[PDB]
């Protein structure tokens, strides 16, 4: 009887773990994939500016004078 | 720089060239970010700090040592 009751407790006690560990597992996914999605942002954004100094470089050498 | 090295009769040649060079970079600037064409072109005929390219030079270059003193005009077939 105590036995059998403390069998029913441990099975609503362990899902209700398993509830909170899958959750700080959903946690950890958005973590990664929201750090590869940045990563892919931050490679355009340093690509396109890159290409911004370039260009105003050239522009500048067009408008100048040589050494 | 091979049409530094040939006569003013291997311009057209150079033209082909560049107009292949200029598809090259259009079907690669689908995937990449390049320098524009005519910014890559000038800085390689030396035509961005300079008002007149290594082309233009080398045609007058050639006009002067080569075309008018070996060169025999046919007014009938131009």
């Amino acid at each position: 009887d105590p036995v059998q009751r403390e069998i029913h407790q441990d099975w609503a006690n362990r899902e209700y773990i398993e509830i909170i560990t899958s959750s700080i597992k959903k946690i950890a996914d958005f973590l990664n994939s929201f750090d590869m999605s940045c990563r892919s942002r931050l490679a355009t954004l340093n690509e396109k500016l890159t290409a911004l100094e370039r260009r105003i470089e050239y522009i500048e050498a067009r408008v100048t004078k040589g050494e | 720089g091979r049409f530094e090295s040939e006569d003013l009769t291997s311009i057209v040649e150079l033209d082909g060239l560049l107009e292949i060079n200029r598809m090259t970079h259009k079907l690669l600037s689908r995937y990449l970010t390049l320098d524009g064409f005519d910014a890559m072109f000038r800085e390689a005929n030396h035509n961005v700090s300079a008002p007149y390219g290594r082309i233009t030079l080398h045609v007058f270059w050639e006009l002067n040592y080569d075309f008018l003193p070996n060169y025999c005009y046919n007014g009938s077939t131009n």
